[PDB]
């Protein structure tokens, strides 16, 4: 259950196996080596027996690092070949994936192929229910080899599919459907990726790693598909990040978004105010109108009828995003889904959790007691 | 114009200090348009994106509009002013407002000139 620290993605091969070693010999029945698509390329999964290697979304892969597409695809392949059993091989993944039937055409025809797709008839596999929420999306899967109940997932389309994708390895050591309710349980945890909204009786508040233009952009539409109203995104980009990707971003946000906060979620040697004019650009504002508008009360919305907003330091951001509230709106923290270090220059600081957005969220009731506004970011005040 | 036909008379060029504002619409051309500050309507869309890859995209080299505290204008065309650039006035208000001071030196020459005037008519005119 434990998980030693390793600075990289994939650890050593060596030292990987010496860890399996020492967890079987005491302390562990079964030793899974699991790695991603770049660890398998490497060779950290290649060098070891794989008794089931399943895909659950085959796409171009490190087509930059191995220079041709579907490469990790085929090193996947490759390794489940070369260590293949009879019957004892899992080859569930989506249907709707190329690569996916690719890697399933290679490799020992006797070992178990299988499809999780939701639409393709062949896989048998479906939801067959609509009770997607943000708290809990439960599917009754009508299949002849999955379960019967499913998990609730968080997101609509990417927790469904891997909730049918893990349905399959589930069923495969055990028919009966009663097994699955701890995975299910585990599914439904609000797991670090894409983490769930606050238990606290309050609107959502959601933390997210979107640290790419495609990641956010792709974010937002999962939160807009569910969200009822009014939805705030709070990011930042990374002082001697890509720049390029700063224009855009910002852009995508207030596409989607009615009201934007943005804030340097790492400043990484490089001025707060400097990195937030070059996002700012993307929507054709500057730093000094932004404060010159920001001298007057108005803070004009864009011209699209959204709101944007501007401050430099990520805490206040933050407790600003999570005190403007209503009953349906919600609140997208998009800067650090599974991390809590916060660096500006050299000093490091790991104050920045979800902690402090639930904080927020159980003092919010002061401030509405005292009669402070948060519906704009000019705060009312009395007198 | 009457500079830009010497300039041509003289056979020089237009020296690089073209420089464009925070909109891009601005040049020594149309600068002076009633629409001052705000760029036109047009067709497509105006790209921010693409402005921002061809100032200099992520190459660190662009110009970023934040005050700073330093006595330096952020402003690139207040560079070689000794002050600032002068103010920004419209091509309409210069004009009204050279006829409201040749009106009002007329008024200050009809008042320091006494009621004598090529005028004979006295009574009502001058009211």
């Amino acid at each position: 259950d434990n998980k030693l620290e390793s600075p990289h993605t994939t650890p050593d091969a060596v030292l990987v196996q010496k860890l399996m070693a020492k967890m079987v010999h005491n302390g562990t029945e079964a030793l899974v080596m699991e790695a991603s698509s770049h660890g398998l390329a490497l060779g950290r999964c290649d060098k070891v027996d794989f008794d089931i290697a399943v895909f659950t979304n085959l796409t171009r892969d490190h087509l930059d690092f191995h220079g041709t597409e579907e490469e990790y695809r085929d090193a996947k392949a490759k390794l489940f070949a070369r260590m293949v059993d009879p019957a004892r091989h899992r080859k569930i993944v989506n249907i709707d994936d190329p690569n996916a039937a690719f890697f399933l055409a290679q490799g020992n025809p006797d070992v178990p192929i299988v499809t999780f797709a939701m639409e393709n008839k062949s896989a048998d596999v479906h939801p067959l229910k609509f009770q997607l929420s943000l708290f809990e999306t439960q599917v009754l899967v009508n299949t002849p080899q999955g379960i019967l109940e499913i998990s609730s997932g968080l997101l609509g389309r990417h927790n469904i599919y891997n909730i049918l994708a893990a349905v399959a390895v589930g069923i495969a050591v055990g028919a009966p459907l009663e097994d699955i309710v701890k995975g299910i349980e585990e599914v439904d945890a609000v797991p670090g990726r894409c983490e769930l909204i606050d238990e606290e009786q309050a609107f959502g508040v959601i933390v997210d790693y979107a640290h790419t233009p495609d990641a956010l952009s792709r974010l937002l539409d999962y939160v807009r598909e569910l969200g009822p109203r009014r939805v705030i995104t709070v990011f930042g980009c990374a002082g001697e990040s890509d720049r390029g990707k700063r224009p855009i971003m910002a852009k995508i946000a207030t596409d989607k978004s009615d009201v934007t906060i943005l804030t340097s979620d790492n400043p990484k040697t490089e001025d707060p105010l400097d990195i937030l004019d070059d996002m700012l650009a993307g929507v054709g504002w500057s730093m000094q109108d932004y404060l010159k508008h920001g001298e007057n009360d108005y803070y004009p919305p864009l011209p699209n009828g959204h709101r944007l907003f501007l401050h430099d330091i990520r805490r206040v951001a933050v407790r600003c995003a999570v005190a403007m509230g209503e009953e349906g709106d919600i609140v997208v923290v998009a800067g650090k889904g599974h991390e809590t270090y916060q660096i500006e220059g050299d000093k490091k600081e790991f104050f920045d959790d979800r902690e402090e957005c639930r904080e927020a969220l159980q003092y919010v009731d002061e401030l509405h007691q005292a009669g402070i506004d948060t519906s704009e970011f000019p705060w009312r005040l009395p007198e | 114009l009457e500079a830009l036909e010497a300039m041509a008379k003289d056979n020089q060029p237009i020296p690089p200090r073209a420089m464009i504002l925070s909109r891009k619409y601005r040049t020594l051309v149309s600068s002076w348009i009633e629409p001052l500050q705000e760029e036109a309507e047009l067709g497509y869309e105006i790209d921010y994106i693409a402005r921002y890859v061809a100032e200099g995209g992520l190459t660190g080299d662009r110009k970023r509009w934040v005050p700073r505290r330093g006595k330096t204008p952020l402003d690139p065309d207040a560079e070689g002013f000794i002050y600032s650039n002068p103010r920004e006035t419209s091509f309409k208000q210069r004009c009204l407002e050279e006829w409201r001071l040749h009106h009002r030196k007329l008024l200050k020459t009809l008042h320091n000139e006494g009621p004598s005037i090529l005028g004979k008519i006295s009574e009502s005119d001058y009211i």
